[PDB]
């Protein structure tokens, strides 16, 4: 019915935004509505790490530890409601934007603005403080 | 010989209207200084090497600007502007991620080398990634780079 | 804040209200935070402390619940308690409830548009610069040899 | 020496030496609205060349 784990749901494929057909299928094999939270930020801000919370779980949307970007794409996790009967929680983790490796930069406006119209709740992930340039 | 210390209004406040001054305060830091120290947090983050990239070149063009009135500027030829830039000091506070790259271990050197290393080759893929640090590599040859623990 | 305690929501609020005065030196400023409290009227603000000793942030999934700050495990359980209670079912226009099915049908929408060029892309500050004045050079060129082959 | 240069530097960004880009927005307009020009500019031709 619902996802074990979570899978890739958007990938980039070269530098073009592909979408994975199996994380697709599995998607619309969905019959319940959907509660859609998805998170945003730089990259290296712990925001895997604050899905699996949300998910319940210790592990699941992967984390590393590196000064290398590690999310890359759009991942779902499509899990049962904690709260309401008959509902269905996505969770879509991001690639997290700045990454000083990554030639494509309009992708992260890309990952973005998906994210914003996939969601009903938005999370955006900053850290220490308000920047400006969050806010831009 | 006498050390001169400047210390800087922090970019990016919420509070504050006058955005545009922000770039001001930085150009004039690259312009008064032969020592240039880049405080940045956590790790190197593409927004702060395209506001180095965009001032740098604004500082560039200012420069350009103050040049033909000036007698000072008479007194060389062959030095360009750039070998008149401070030396770039990048400054990681509250540094906890593992300093490896591809499974290899890396200086924090390494590391700011390998995030303003230009990509290989002549592609419309790698123009944008390259353009700021063709930049930075111009007008800062000299760079050192510091990791700091959380105090 | 100016000498009086603020909850995490009334920094986020503070950092995101418009300046009252409708002046130029107020324009640039209120531009993002106009646009933040159009789109985005419900906001909500959650601070988190550090979440364990520096040393162990690298294996912070696989740690018990003492290792970590007790302040940042209530923190993250408050966090996911808000968003379980005030999340909303997605919707679309007409009355539509999204499920599975719909929601599918959103992703391939906004993939196959993003893949035609209708996103718009930000550009780098600095060629920004030079499109612009490069096409005000172009005009300024031909009003120049305009006037030359007129006179 | 260094007093003259902040002086130089300060009175030179202050009678407008240094550039100002403008925002977002505006600029997102500019490239779009153009765009939007040379498009219909497009169409207009292919509709009387046909
Ligand atoms: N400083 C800090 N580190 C965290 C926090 N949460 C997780 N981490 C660590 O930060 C590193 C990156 O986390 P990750 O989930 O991959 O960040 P992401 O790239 O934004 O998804 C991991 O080693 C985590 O253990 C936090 O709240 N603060
Ligand atoms: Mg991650």
């Amino acid at each position: 019915i619902h996802m074990t784990g979570p899978m890739c749901l958007i990938e980039n494929t070269n530098g073009r935004l592909m979408a994975n057909p199996e994380a697709l299928k599995i998607l619309s094999a969905i019959t319940q509505p959907m509660v859609v939270v998805a998170i945003v930020g730089l990259y290296r801000t712990g925001k895997s790490y604050l899905m699996n919370k949300l998910a319940g779980k210790k592990k699941g949307f992967s984390l590393g530890s590196t000064v290398q970007s590690h999310t890359k794409g759009i991942w779902m996790w499509c899990v049962p409601h904690p709260k309401k009967p008959g509902h269905i929680l996505v969770l879509l983790d991001t690639e997290g934007l700045g990454d000083v490796e990554k030639g494509d930069n309009q992708n992260d406006s890309w990952i973005f603005a998906l994210a914003v119209l996939l969601s009903s709740t938005f999370v955006y992930n900053s850290i220490g403080t308000i920047n400006q340039q969050a806010m831009d | 010989h006498i050390l001169v210390l400047l210390d800087t209004e922090g970019l990016g406040d919420v509070e504050k209207g006058d955005n545009q001054n922000d770039s001001w305060i930085f150009a004039l830091a690259v312009l008064l200084s032969s020592t240039f120290v880049y405080n940045s947090i956590g790790t190197i983050n593409q927004q702060a090497m395209d506001q180095l990239y965009y001032v740098t070149e604004l500082t560039h063009r200012i420069r350009s600007k103050s040049s033909p009135d000036e007698n000072e500027n008479e007194v060389e030829d062959s030095a360009d502007f750039v070998s008149f830039f401070p030396d770039f000091v990048w400054t990681l506070r509250d540094f906890s991620l593992d300093l490896e790259a591809d499974g290899q271990p890396l200086t924090p050197d390494e590391y700011l080398t390998y995030s303003l290393k230009l990509k290989k080759g002549t592609s419309q893929k790698d123009e944008t990634f390259n353009l700021p640090r063709l930049c930075i590599r111009k007008f800062f040859p000299k760079k050192k780079c510091f990791v700091f623990d959380r105090p | 804040a100016d000498g009086q305690p603020l909850t995490p929501d009334e920094y986020l609020t503070y950092s995101l209200k418009l300046k009252k005065g409708t002046s130029q030196k107020d324009e640039t400023f209120n531009l993002p935070r106009l646009c933040i409290r159009k789109f985005f009227p419900k906001k909500k603000c959650f601070v988190f402390d550090r979440p364990v000793h520096r040393r162990k942030l690298a294996q912070l999934e696989k740690l018990q619940d003492e290792e970590l700050d007790p302040e940042f495990v209530q923190q993250v359980a408050d966090f996911c308690s808000y968003i379980f209670s005030n999340s909303k079912t997605k919707t679309l226009s007409g009355g539509i409830q999204v499920n599975g099915p719909r929601l599918e049908s959103l992703v391939l929408t906004y993939v196959n548009a993003i893949s035609s060029g209708d996103l718009p892309c930000m550009e780098n500050a600095v060629l920004a610069l030079a499109q612009i004045e490069n096409s005000a050079a172009v005009q300024k060129a031909i009003a120049h040899y305009e006037q030359q082959m007129g006179q």
